[PDB]
């Protein structure tokens, strides 16, 4: 089998510069290179075909290049809807085999995360589980602190967090961190707080709420 | 246009089949080639094999002892079936459709199937509000919890609300069920007047509920 | 880099 390595692994640019991602075979395949585009939650789309043809829909600033063993696929003007991952495919020895793809990240203006948090519901409660969410929306860069506090008493262990990937629109990520306790032990405190701490934010911001009021 | 669509995701146990169909539009099964690809964490992108238009078949050597690809020209469906699963076969697997009918750029692609092996039982999610309480800004959500295995696709208001919308990945607890939120944000103003349910279905357990998310 | 069933990414 032919092996495509593709490099480097992650790629981070700003709006409207150039961009190249590189594939390169272990042996040489002519010109019998395909790319790909994956957005998130998305099935591969075809980018590219034969190293530099064009395919029908495709934004022209889509261009390729190469021929032998190193190939190179290029943006000229990045947008923030090309937040993808981008993988090539050769098909000039069976089997077709396709590389291990390149991350492209986009870079913008920090912006501080907008905070808010989530009591558990009283349907939730009947099934003797609490679940308390805090929510930090449209924020960059990905650096997040969570600290959640019941009763001044540091959490720690019972909380899980969950990152989006990057917006294909304003390209902030939004994080959610939820703290999960047994009903027993959430009836038996009063105070709720998540502390985030953020690179846009001048001091930790705090939400926080008393179980009733 | 062209298109392909598979049938749903759902659990296959241990050293057991997976059986996906994939039912085509917009072309004949008769003059072009439908194949198969598979993304996994271990292996990612994965060409398994192919049904040509003649009704030959091509497999990928390490599964040429497993793997069984039919059609039916008639019901323009491809019938994919892979022999005795382990936990590393778990992966999406694709159909996908080439530009011309013998090559194999595949500028066409199935929605995917995200296939899970794995020995546990099928349940569905319990969904519940995250009620709203920013400068005019509100921020609700929906808490889909305890469901396995993935995926669950989440709308809200039918597919009419997309602004906003941040349903994030889900993760896997120490019960070894996933949970996830999903969560949006819209003017105070319009809590109201304007009714939010998020559209949570679990196609694994059949599992359809829809939400209404109110201020507490 | 690993691919994500989750998010259809590479993580
Ligand atoms: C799954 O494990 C087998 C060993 O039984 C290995 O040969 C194969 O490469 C693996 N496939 C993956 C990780 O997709």
């Amino acid at each position: 089998d032919i092996l495509l390595t593709q490099s480097p692994v992650i790629l981070s640019v700003s709006p409207g510069e150039r961009v190249s991602f590189s594939c390169r075979a272990s042996q040489s395949i002519g010109t019998n290179i395909h790319w790909y585009q994956q957005r998130t939650n998305g099935s591969p789309r075809l980018l590219i075909k034969y190293a530099s043809e064009s395919i029908s829909g495709i934004p022209s600033r889509f261009s390729g290049s190469g021929s032998g063993t190193d190939f190179t696929l290029s943006i000229n003007s990045v947008e923030s809807e090309d937040i993808a991952d981008y993988y090539c495919q050769q098909n000039n020895n069976w089997p077709t085999t396709f590389g291990a793809g390149t991350k492209l990240e986009l870079k913008r203006t920090v912006a501080a995360p907008s905070v808010f948090i989530f009591p558990p519901s009283d349907e939730q409660l009947k099934s003797g589980t609490a679940s308390v969410v805090c929510l930090l929306n449209n924020f960059y860069p990905r650096e997040a602190k969570v600290q959640w506090k019941v009763d001044n008493a540091l959490q720690s262990g019972n909380s899980q967090e969950s990152v989006t990937e990057q917006d294909s629109k304003d390209s902030t990520y939004s994080l959610s961190s939820t703290l999960t306790l047994s009903k027993a032990d959430y009836e038996k405190h009063k105070v709720y707080a998540c502390e985030v701490t953020h690179q846009g934010l001048s001091s930790p911001v705090t939400k926080s709420f008393n179980r009733g009021a | 246009q062209v298109q392909l669509k598979q049938s749903g995701p759902g659990l296959v146990q241990p050293s057991q089949s997976l059986s996906i169909t994939c039912t085509v539009s917009g072309f004949s099964l008769t003059n072009y080639g439908v194949h198969w690809v598979r993304q996994s964490p271990g292996k990612g992108l994965e060409w398994l094999g192919v049904i040509w238009s003649g009704g030959n078949t091509d497999y990928n050597t390490p599964f040429t002892s497993r793997l069984s690809i039919n059609k039916d020209n008639s019901k323009s469906q491809v019938f994919f079936k892979m022999n005795s699963l382990q936990s590393n076969d778990t992966a999406i697997y694709y159909c996908a459709r080439a530009l011309t009918y013998y090559d194999y750029e595949f500028a066409y692609w199935g929605q995917g199937t995200l296939v899970t092996v794995s020995a546990a039982s099928t349940k569905g999610p319990s969904v519940f509000p995250l009620a709203p309480s920013s400068g005019g800004t509100a921020a609700l959500g929906c808490l889909v919890k305890d469901y396995f295995p993935e995926p669950v696709t989440v709308s809200w208001n039918s597919g009419a609300l997309t602004s906003g919308v941040h349903t994030f990945p889900a993760v896997l607890q120490s019960s070894g069920l996933y949970s996830l939120s999903s969560v949006v944000t819209v003017p105070s103003s319009s809590l109201g007047t304007q009714t939010y349910i998020c559209n949570v279905n679990h196609k694994p357990s059949n599992t359809k509920v829809d939400k209404r998310v109110e201020p507490k | 880099c690993q691919f994500d069933l989750s998010t259809r990414r590479l993580k």
